[PDB]
């Protein structure tokens, strides 16, 4: 029964071309959330409708400790809004831009949580995520991973079924996508490898500012391995960043189970990962529920048929 | 300390 009126709007957390995300507080409960607000007209013009419905379904249907939980979806005459758990710790992109690299143990911890979430999306939800990156991996108040931004997900991908859409983020695109081949859920383990590489090496495995020359590096060159990198981390990166998805770690029928087995993750206990019993290597140091020191200044420092009805977009979680 | 990337779909 939810409208813009049910919340106060406190701090802007994010704003790209389609919309914005604001830290809000729900008047009836005193609870704090992040609200992504989309203008319907802009979504229709920019061709983001099908992406928005995907994100709505993926959020509604997913229940996992490392996926942003959805509380409400609701619309007005001009807006679509998702009200989701607030991730108080900001983007991994934030942290890694300031610290340069994570220790192997810190990277291992985030990697395990990411693998847990991805395995659930693939196995339980028949979903391929497709846009894994540092920017869309957030940390909650305890320092656990929250995946956000489900708009580029593919639905209904069961086992090794394939897909065709050229989408993602250029710096993270797997070779098989660039080859204009049909591609499977192993694209998400390439993403994982790029994320893990950045975490432990402090740069992207393939880099050129220009998307086109970058693509050439991805298809043509072998990754470099800084001499500080341990033998397990080396082998994990080399397996996840195999260019042929059939040869990639996680690329077979076992999917995530093959990565979980890998010696880099030895003595990660996967059931404790899921049950959130592992000790986060970093706890966000917030004063209040509204402290946004882990978000970018550009945004937080800011003061707060063409428009169709979306059938049954509305949703409310419960027990 | 790389620049922020941009997601796309064609
Ligand atoms: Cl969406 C969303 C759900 N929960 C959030 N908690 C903090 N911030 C959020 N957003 C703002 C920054 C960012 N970076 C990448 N995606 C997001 C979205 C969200
Ligand atoms: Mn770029």
């Amino acid at each position: 029964r939810v409208t813009m009126n049910e919340f106060e709007y406190l701090k802007l957390l994010g704003k790209g071309t389609f919309g914005k995300v604001i830290l809000v507080k729900e008047k009836a409960t005193g609870r704090y959330y992040a609200m992504k607000i989309l203008k319907k007209e802009v979504i229709v013009a920019k061709d983001e409708v099908a992406h928005t419905l995907t994100e709505n379904r993926v959020l509604q249907n997913s229940r996992h400790p490392f996926l942003t939980a959805l509380k409400y979806s609701f619309q007005t005459h001009d807006r679509l809004c998702f009200v989701m758990e607030y991730a108080n710790g900001g983007e991994l992109f934030f942290h890694l831009s300031r610290e340069r690299v994570f220790s192997e143990d810190r990277a291992r911890f985030y990697g395990a949580e990411i693998v847990s979430a991805l395995d659930y999306l693939h196995s339980e939800k028949n979903v391929v995520y497709r846009d894994l990156k540092l920017e869309n991996l957030m940390l909650d108040k305890d320092g656990h991973i929250k995946i956000t931004d489900f708009g580029l997900c593919k639905e209904g991908i069961k086992d090794g079924a394939t897909m065709k859409t050229f989408c993602g983020t250029p710096e993270y695109l797997a070779p098989e996508v660039l080859e204009d081949n049909d591609y499977g859920r192993a694209v998400d383990w390439w993403g994982l490898g790029v994320v893990m590489y950045e975490m432990m090496c402090g740069r992207l495995p393939f880099y050129n500012q220009d998307h086109e020359k970058l693509f050439e590096l991805i298809l043509m060159e072998e990754i470099r391995f800084p001499r500080t990198l341990g033998p397990e981390a080396k082998s994990l990166l080399s397996g996840l960043l195999k260019k042929d998805p059939k040869q990639r770690l996680g690329g077979g029928s076992e999917d995530a189970k093959e990565i979980m087995q890998h010696r880099f993750f030895a003595g990660i206990v996967w059931q404790h990962v899921y049950e959130k019993k592992l000790s986060p290597p970093f706890k966000p140091q917030v004063t209040s529920e509204t402290d946004t020191r882990y978000f970018d200044e550009e945004f937080t420092a800011q003061m707060i048929e063409r428009r169709p009805h979306f059938p049954q977009f509305d949703y409310s979680a419960s027990s | 300390g790389r620049p922020r990337t941009t997601s796309f779909a064609e």
